[PDB]
RNA sequence: UGAGCCUGUUUGAUGUUCUAACGUUGACCCGUAAUCCGGGUUGCGGACAGUGUCUGGUGGGUAGUUUGACUGGGGCGGUCU
RNA sequence: AAUUCCUUGUCGGGUAAGUUCCGACCUGCACGAAUGGCGUAAUGAUGGCCAGGCUGUCUCCACCCGAGACUCAGUGAAAUU
RNA sequence: GCUCGCCGGAAGACCAAGGGUUCCUGUCCAACGUUAAUCGGGGCAGGGUGAGUCGACCCCUAAGGCGAGGCCGAAAGGCGUAGUCGAUGGGAAACAGGUUAAUAUUCCUGUACUUGGUGUUACUGCGAAGGGGGGACGGAGAAGGCUAUGUUGGCCGGGCGACGGUUGUCCCGGUUUAAGCGUGUAGGCUGGUUUUCCAGGCAAAUCCGGAAAAUCAAGGCUGAGGCGUGAUGACGAGGCACUACGGUGCUGAAGCAACAAAUGCCCUGCUUCCAGGAAAAGCCUCUAAGCAUCAGGUAACAUCAAAUCGUACCCCAAACCGACACAGGUGGUCAGGUAGAGAAUACCAAGGCGCUUGAGAGAACUCGGGUGAAGGAACUAGGCAAAAUGGUGCCGUAACUUCGGGAGAAGGCACGCUGAUAUGUAGGUGAGGUCCCUCGCGGAUGGAGCUGAAAUCAGUCGAAGAUACCAGCUGGCUGCAACUGUUUAUUAAAAACACAGCACUGUGCAAACACGAAAGUGGACGUAUACGGUGUGACGCCUGCCCGGUGCCGGAAGGUUAAUU
RNA sequence: AGGACCGAACCGACUAAUGUUGAAAAAUUAGCGGAUGACUUGUGGCUGGGGGUGAAAGGCCAAUCAAACCGGGAGAUAGCU
C-alpha cells in the first residue's frame, strides 16, 4: 500500500530549509528559540 | 449550413453541426499571434472567484482591429478564418500599401471585395463612418461610446443596432435587449450586422462536448447539507422557503443596479 | 415663489445657464530601453457622483445565550397561593 | 401502486397445493400535472417472478491426493490472575 | 562434481528518484541471522571510483516566486513597473577491439570530430539595447521503401556411435566487423532570373511587404537506405610447449546467397476532422550613432587552451516507503525458438534460482483439490456455492423500433493423417542473356532459383481429430433511471450525484457577482446569438382553477415617524 | 466516423472462502467492470482552519475532522465517582 513518506531533497529544502527560514519574520523566530535551547541541528541543511 | 448526425451510437442521436465550406484550411497570419493561458476562475489571491470553469482545449489569440482609424486607402479581402476566441469569424484584408490587419465579418462579405473607412466613404457594407454622417434609420455594428476608444457595442454572432433619431450633439440608438440610449455623434460604428447568423442552431449533443469548451458541473443547492447552502437539508425532498443565492441575496426579481453616473444616458429600460 | 423688512436688506424651495474645486479603467508628449507611477496639453462630465460624523429602516450572513418543577421510569394529561 | 391501515380485499391465468409475480375492477384511510403527469426502442456487476440444460445444494453420504493437528531433536510468546 | 526440479514480456539485463561503503581481499564466531554454522548485507584491517566528446556547472525561457522607485494599510505588513530567479522544455563535438580481485565511450591500441585566443599572408565596409527570417509545435487513418532480427542452402573444421541400422537425401559447431570520409538514390516541397516604382515594418535600409514590365522553362531545399574506404587491420573453432590450476607466448580454416520481417527509420512527411493545437536564446540577414591610415570582417597555415564537481554498490528489492532479512507500494529502456491473431497461454534458449528449522507416523477435526450408483432444486430467506456453454467457415434467424438496431437472437453442418489434380497449384520475390539511352543507385523484354495458402476426389486409425493450456449459458413477463460517466480511502456503488435539452430572473461595461479595512484581481483581452443564480432532466402527447396568507415589482393622494432648530 | 464492439499491459472494487494475539493497523485465492477517452501517468507550482477543495457521501486537508497539529491562558470549572 502506499504510504505517507515520499523523499524529495528539492522539497525538503524549498520547504524547510535554512534560507527559506530566514526569508520570513517568524522563521527567525523558530531559529532564535532553537538556538536558546541550544540544538546540535538547526535544519534541515545537510 | 445545418445538419444532423445519424444514430450510430447513443452520443450522435441529438447533434447538429454548422459547416461552412468557405473557411480557410490552414494555419492562420503568424506576425498576429499572442500566447493566452488559463486561469480556472482564480485571482491574485488564488482562490476561486467564479464558479463552474476550467480544463478546455490549447488556444492563441488573434489581435483583432476595433479602432478602424487608417483612412484613405482602401483595402481587399483576401479570406475569412476561424477564431476559438468568439463566436463570430473575422477576415484578413491587405491595404494597398502593403499591410494586414484582423476584422471583424459582416453578412454577406466575401474574398475580393472593397472597403474603406474615413469622413468621406461610401455606404455600403463593411464601412466605417462618424454617426454624424450616417443617415438616421441606418443599421450598424462594432459601435464606440467614446470617440476614439473602440467598438463595444453589437460584437457578437447576428447582431446589430439601429439609430433611431438626433439632436444636437448626441444620438439616439436602439439595443438589442430592447433599451434606448445616448451616445455622442462622434463615435465610430460599421455598416451592417456581424455574420453567423446560425450560431444558434447547433445542438450539443453530450456533456464530453461541454467539457471541450471549458464548463464544469452545475451541482444544485437543494442536494446540499445546511451547513452549504440555504437550500440543503430535509428527510427526502423538502424546500418550504423563498429561493436564494448561495450568498443570501433573493434570485427570481429582485434587481441589482446601482449606479447614479451613468443614469443620465438612459431614456427607457428594457422591456 | 414662501418670513421678516423698505423697487432697498439677509437667509428658504423648484428650474435653467456657467467654470474654477472634484472625477475620467478617452487621445497625444516627457522622465524612459516601461500597458505600474508622476508631470504637461486637450476633449467629456460637474457642484452631481464619492468619502468622514450623526441618524430612521432591513438584516439567521455571523455571534453570545435561554427554553421550570412534582410524577409508583420518562413523555402526553393534571397540579403549583 | 417504491403510495392502500382494515388486508392474504374480490375476479381471471400459471401450480397437486402460490401472503410473492401477471391482467382487470374502483371503496384513492392518505395519486396528480416542471420540489412535473402518462408512455417509450436501446443500455444496467439494479429490485420481483417463470422455464430448458446442469449438477454432492439435497434424500445420504463413501473413497483417494496434498498442507496442519500427533511422536523425536533445536529456539521459544500472549491476553488473565 | 554428477543427477532432479522452477522462472523465462521475468523470479533475466541497464537506469532516474532514494540510500551512502552495503563493493574486493585477509582474518574472528561473543552479541545479530526466528535452528547449527567452518557461512553472511555481522566485528576488525587494508584496497578500490582516472573524461575537451557521458551528466552536472553554463546560455534561454514556461507555470510561479522575489522585487529599486511606486500605490495602499493603526504597527507588523499587502500588490505591483523596470529587472532578477525558476525544468519536467530549446542550445557544439567518439567509435570498435583489449585489459584488473574490484573502474571503463574515462586506462591501452587503431582510426575521428567541435568550439575559443595569439601570430603571418591575401582581399575588403565594419558596427545594436533596434527591423525581418528560422527555431515553431493538434487528434485519427492509410500504404510504399528500408533496417534490427530470424530460417534454409553453400563453404570450412570435426564424428562413424554403450542395444537393431547409420559412407549418407547422415550428426555437431562457426560463417562477426563500428564511428568518420565520398557518391546523393526510393520519395517530399517549391516556378527561376533581371529591371523600375511605393501613404507599410516608431528613424534608416541593398532586408521583408505591395505594384508594373521583359526573358527562360528547369533551377533550388530536404531525404532513410544501398555501394566504396576505414580493414595487407581486429576477431575467430583448433593447434604448438610449461601449470601455484587464475594463465602465459606464438600460430590460426571458412568468413557467401536466397527468403521472411517489425509497434523501430523515411515521417516535424501524405490524407482528412473540429474541440483549431507554448516562450525565448543559440543561427542567417538589414541598417542608426561612430570609425574610415586604424578598428573590424572573409579565407589558408603555425601554435596554446578546454577549468571545477559526479563516476564504487542496490534499484519490482534482504540495501528505497511500510517499527522486522514483512505474501503490500514504486517511473523509464532491451524483446530469441516451436504451436498461436496476439506483449494471452503451454514447453524451451542466454541468464538466474530451490524462497535460513529438520526427521518420522499416516487417528478425530480444519484448509485446498479428484471421482461418485438411483433421483435432479425435493436444500435455502434467495440456484449462495458448485456443475455447465466456449474456435474458424458456411446455412439460417421472431415480437418491437427513434429504421442505426434487437443479433454472436434462437438452431444446425464440416474439422486428424497419406496420395492425386500439381514429382509444389493460384499468388509473392526475382538472377544470367538481348535491345535503348541525354551513360546512371537508369528504361523495356525475359524467365533460371527461393517462398507458398485455400479447394475437390480417393484411402486409412481411435470410444472420441476446435482432443492438452486457452475459450459466451440461453429464453419469457414486470418496477426504476433515458444513455457513456461520479460517489461514503477502512461494513452502504444504488432508484443517490452529474449529463445533453427546457424555463424564470439579474446584468449597457468602471456590467451583475466574488476574494480584499484599501490598493488591486477574476468574470474577460469577453459585450445580450455574451455572462451569473435558481428549478426540471433524452424523446413523444401534454401541463387545467386560486393573488385570500408570505415574498417580489409599480404608485403616490392621505395618516404615523429620527437626528437637526 | 464513433464519450461504437470482444479482449492483454494499465485504471478499478460486484460475489464467495481464508485470515481476525493475521504474511498484512484493510490483504490473499477463484470469478468481475472500463480499456481513443468526461481516459491514465512522471516532475514542479497555487489554494490554510470558522478557513480551503468537493460530478454532494457531513466526503478529504500526513494511519487524527459536525471545525487539523503544536505551544501558551492553565493547577479552566467539576453540587460527580
Amino acid at each position: 500500500m502506499k504510504r505517507t513518506f515520499q523523499p524529495s531533497v528539492l522539497k525538503r529544502n524549498r520547504s524547510h530549509g535554512f534560507r527559506a527560514r530566514m526569508a520570513t519574520k517568524n522563521g527567525r523566530q523558530v531559529l532564535a528559540r532553537r538556538r536558546a535551547k541550544g540544538r546540535a541541528r538547526l535544519t534541515v541543511s545537510k | 449550413a445545418v445538419v444532423k448526425c445519424k444514430p450510430t451510437s447513443p452520443g450522435r442521436r441529438h447533434v447538429v453541426k454548422v459547416v461552412n465550406p468557405e473557411l480557410h484550411k490552414g494555419k492562420p497570419f503568424a506576425p498576429l499571434l499572442e500566447k493566452n493561458s488559463k486561469s480556472g476562475g482564480r485571482n491574485n489571491n488564488g482562490r476561486i472567484t467564479t464558479r463552474h470553469i476550467g480544463g478546455g482545449h490549447k488556444q492563441a489569440y488573434r489581435i483583432v482591429d476595433f479602432k478602424r482609424n487608417k483612412d484613405g486607402i482602401p483595402a481587399v479581402v483576401e479570406r475569412l478564418e476561424y477564431d476559438p476566441n468568439r463566436s463570430a469569424n473575422i477576415a484578413l484584408v491587405l491595404y494597398k500599401d502593403g499591410e494586414r490587419r484582423y476584422i471583424l465579418a459582416p453578412k454577406g462579405l466575401k474574398a475580393g471585395d472593397q472597403i474603406q473607412s474615413g469622413v468621406d466613404a461610401a455606404i455600403k457594407p463593411g464601412n466605417t463612418l462618424p454617426m454624424r454622417n450616417i443617415p438616421v434609420g441606418s443599421t450598424v455594428h462594432n459601435v464606440e461610446m467614446k470617440p476614439g476608444k473602440g467598438g463595444q457595442l453589437a460584437r457578437s454572432a447576428g447582431t446589430y443596432v439601429q439609430i433611431v433619431a438626433r439632436d444636437g450633439a448626441y444620438v439616439t440608438l436602439r439595443l438589442r435587449s430592447g433599451e434606448m440610449r445616448k451616445v455622442e455623434a462622434d463615435c465610430r460604428a460599421t455598416l451592417g450586422e456581424v455574420g453567423n447568423a446560425e450560431h444558434m442552431l447547433r445542438v450539443l449533443g453530450k456533456a464530453g462536448a461541454a467539457r471541450w469548451r471549458g464548463v464544469r458541473p452545475t451541482v444544485r443547492g437543494t442536494a446540499m447539507n445546511p451547513v452549504d447552502h440555504p437550500h440543503g437539508g430535509g428527510e427526502g425532498r423538502n424546500f418550504g422557503k423563498h429561493p436564494v443565492t448561495p450568498w443570501g441575496v433573493q434570485t427570481k426579481g429582485k434587481k441589482t443596479r446601482s449606479n447614479k453616473r451613468t443614469d443620465k444616458f438612459i431614456v427607457r429600460r428594457r422591456s
